[PDB]
């Protein structure tokens, strides 16, 4: 059970959650701060 | 003629490097245990124009190569763009353009395969005899795996497994809606077609596919892909919903 | 405790500590 | 620990893109039969449409055009047509209208940019040689191309309005497959620095860890290698195609260790 949860937590870390991507890197080196706060909300909403 | 397709027709589906797991994916694939053609293009010849729908899998077993190349396009004459693949003896003709092809096209051996050629845009130079292929045509490539194993059978397909590897891309953007297949006077092979697919793929050490699972097989195929292992243990297990 | 081994174990010990199996950045 | 250099690669390009082949070019095709070419195997410079003069319209969808310099891509496409000054609005997703149904569908989810220029000086006659279709059964689908009478001719004459005077557009569509980067721009690559905390830049994956030989056996149609987690775990070198492992940089918690005020103010930390 343990090793389950800890897996789910982990992979739950490639999901988009209605974001461009879900990695911060690509969209902070494609994007303008204005618009990347909004999806950087998007994923952070999604992970707490 | 209709034969076993058994476990033929996987290919890898990505340049990432993977070793001991289990990895889940969706592509197109050739669904298992299917009724594959069996085709006599001369016996008397019926050597006609097939659908390519969403991409085909080629397999034909050969020694005296009689087998050349294929014909790729929609109309296949000199009207709009078609694609042309020769294996010559030294390299590999790679063209695509309008080909007012002739009713029986084949190489000389002079050119037989069409009459007129022109309006070109690109050009390209690069028994246990069991040839495979998988053509597809996503985003404007044409993509073309490939592999090569030493299969005693000719009026069959055999059994086993074996993952055909990355040959040839190609950026084109060609329009295909048909195909046909180049052969040499002076013949047969298998035609399969690709559907959109869920597989479970094994992966050994050494990133080589092993082992696969249909998922939509059979109820335990099911089973197999939901518990995420090729082993199922006693007991009663939830697989999906119905409506 | 078998005294000729170092880990300080019974052997019923030693059979039951074989049978149970078994990200930072 | 924090990283200590940078690490910047880049693959065997020498050639430059043809940029002007369509931004230079005097003959522009119909806004219903669109001009399509394709552009990769070379450097491309986006500074140059940047800070090119009497551009009208210069608007970058999902990536910021400062920062297009900097990027790697599978490939561009580039599409030339010559539109009407009223009609330019059109070429944008979500839009509406007589070209953006019936001429020229352009995607919702599309990624890239739009560049737009009066072309009035070199184009008006009445240039009817552009003909722009008025009549379908559906709307087009993204990326279409079909060739009352459907086509319509354009009223392209001196003195006419600034809304109807022939502009030249070009519609630049970004795409970024599974290959191997094609487009890259200019930058400078430097050597392979191991066992250090350093920052990467493999083109176009980028990251931070600790880099260490890598004795992996990749197929050699093969570039990177994941974990069970989905995680990177090797690359290749972009110049000398040698597989890279990677180990990320230690961390943890710190923690202080002391007893009551009252008797010492010394501590001691884990
Ligand atoms: C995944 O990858 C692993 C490696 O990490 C592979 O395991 C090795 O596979 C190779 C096959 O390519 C094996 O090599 C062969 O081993 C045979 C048996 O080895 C034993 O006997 C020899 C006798 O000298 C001992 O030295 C050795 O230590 C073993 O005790 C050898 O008989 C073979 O030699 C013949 O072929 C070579 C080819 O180069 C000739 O040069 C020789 O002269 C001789 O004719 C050969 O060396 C290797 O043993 C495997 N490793 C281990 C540890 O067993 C997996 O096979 C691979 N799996 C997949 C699916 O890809
Ligand atoms: C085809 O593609 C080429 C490049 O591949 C383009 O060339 C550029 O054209 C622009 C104009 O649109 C140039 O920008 C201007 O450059 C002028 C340079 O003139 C000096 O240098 C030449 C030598 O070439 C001398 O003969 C000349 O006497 C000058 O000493 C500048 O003078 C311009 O500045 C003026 O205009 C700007 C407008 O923004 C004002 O702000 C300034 O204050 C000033 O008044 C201007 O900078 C550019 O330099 C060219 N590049 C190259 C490499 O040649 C072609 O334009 C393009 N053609 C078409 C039809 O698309
Ligand atoms: C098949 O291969 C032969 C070579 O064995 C080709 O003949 C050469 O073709 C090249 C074209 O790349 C020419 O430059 C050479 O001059 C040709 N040599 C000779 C001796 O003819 C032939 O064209 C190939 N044909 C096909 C259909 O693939
Ligand atoms: C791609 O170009 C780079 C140049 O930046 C090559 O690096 C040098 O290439 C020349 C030949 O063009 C060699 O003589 C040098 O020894 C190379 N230097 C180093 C440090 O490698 C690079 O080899 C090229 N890549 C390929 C695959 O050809
Ligand atoms: C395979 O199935 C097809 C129908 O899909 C059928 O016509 C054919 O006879 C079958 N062949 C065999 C060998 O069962
Ligand atoms: C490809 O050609 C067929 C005719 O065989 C046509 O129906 C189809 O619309 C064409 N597709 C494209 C993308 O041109
Ligand atoms: C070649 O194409 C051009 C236009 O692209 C056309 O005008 C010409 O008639 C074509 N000629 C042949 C022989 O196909
Ligand atoms: C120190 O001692 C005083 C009484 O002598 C007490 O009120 C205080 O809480 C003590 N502080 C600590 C950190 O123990």
């Amino acid at each position: 059970q343990n090793a389950q949860a800890l897996n789910t937590l982990v992979k739950q870390l490639s999901s988009n959650f209605g974001a461009i991507s879900s990695v911060l890197n690509d969209i902070l080196s494609r994007l303008d701060p204005p618009e990347a706060e909004v999806q950087i909300d998007r994923l952070i909403n999604g992970r707490l | 003629a209709y034969t076993n397709s058994f476990t033929r027709g996987v290919y890898y589906p990505d340049k990432v490097f993977r070793s001991s797991v289990l990895h889940s994916t969706q592509d197109l694939f050739l669904p298992f245990f299917s009724n594959v053609t069996w085709f006599h293009a001369i016996h008397r010849f019926d050597n006609p124009v097939l659908p390519f729908n969403d991409g085909v899998y080629f397999a034909s077993t050969e020694k005296s190569n009689i087998i050349r190349g294929w014909i790729f396009g929609t109309t296949l004459d000199s009207k709009t763009q078609s694609l042309l693949i020769v294996n010559n003896a030294t390299n590999v003709v790679i063209k695509v353009c309008e080909f007012q092809f002739c009713n029986d096209p084949f190489l000389g051996v002079e050119f037989r395969v069409y009459s007129s050629a022109n309006n070109c845009t690109f050009e390209y130079v690069s028994f246990k005899n069991l040839r495979e292929f998988v053509f597809k045509n996503i985003d404007g490539y044409f993509k073309i795996y490939s592999k090569h194993t030493p299969i005693n059978l000719v009026r069959d397909l055999p059994q086993g497994f074996s993952a055909l590897e990355p040959l040839v891309d190609l950026p084109i953007g060609i329009n295909i809606t048909r195909f046909q297949t180049l052969l040499a006077l002076h013949a047969a092979y298998y035609v399969g077609y690709l559907q959109p697919r869920t597989f479970l793929l094994k992966y050994n050490e050494n990133g080589t596919i092993t082992d696969a699972v249909d998922c939509a097989l059979d109820p335990l195929s099911e089973t197999k892909c939901t518990l995420k292992s090729f082993t199922v243990e006693k007991g009663i297990y939830q697989t999906s919903n119905f409506r | 405790p078998d005294p000729s081994k170092p880990s300080k174990r019974s052997a019923i010990e030693d059979l039951l500590f074989n049978k149970v199996t078994l990200q930072k950045f | 620990v924090q990283p200590t250099e940078s690490i910047v690669r880049f693959p065997n390009i020498t050639n430059l893109c043809p940029f002007g082949e369509v931004f230079n070019a005097t003959r522009f095709a119909s806004v219903y039969a669109w001009n399509r070419k394709r552009i990769s195997n070379c450097v491309a410079d986006y500074s140059v449409l940047y800070n090119s003069a009497s551009f009208s319209t210069f608007k970058c969808y999902g990536v910021s055009p400062t920062k297009l310099n900097d990027l790697c891509f599978t490939n561009v496409y580039a599409d030339s047509f010559v539109i009407r000054g009223d009609e330019v609005r059109q070429i944008a997703p979500g839009q509406t209208g007589k070209i953006a149904d019936y001429n020229y569908k352009l995607p919702d989810d599309f990624t890239g940019c739009v560049i737009a220029w009066n072309s009035n000086n070199l184009d008006s006659k009445g240039n009817y040689n552009y003909l722009y279709r008025l009549f379908r059964k559906s709307n087009l689908k993204p990326f279409e191309r079909d060739i009352y009478f459907p086509l319509q001719s354009y009223g392209f004459q001196p003195t006419n309005g600034v809304g109807y005077q022939p502009y030249r557009v070009v519609v630049l569509s970004f795409e970024l497959l599974h290959a191997p980067a094609t487009v890259c721009g200019p930058k400078k690559s430097t050597n392979l620095v191991k066992n250090k905390c350093v920052n990467f830049n493999f083109n176009g994956l980028t990251g931070t860890g600790v880099l260490t030989e890598s004795n992996k056996k990749f197929l050699p149609f093969q570039q990177f290698g994941r974990d069970i987690a989905d995680t990177t775990d090797a690359v290749r070198d972009p110049q000398t195609l040698e597989i890279l492992d990677i180990t990320p940089c230690s961390f943890g918690g710190v923690s202080v260790i002391t007893p009551g005020t009252n008797t010492s103010n010394q501590v001691a930390v884990l």
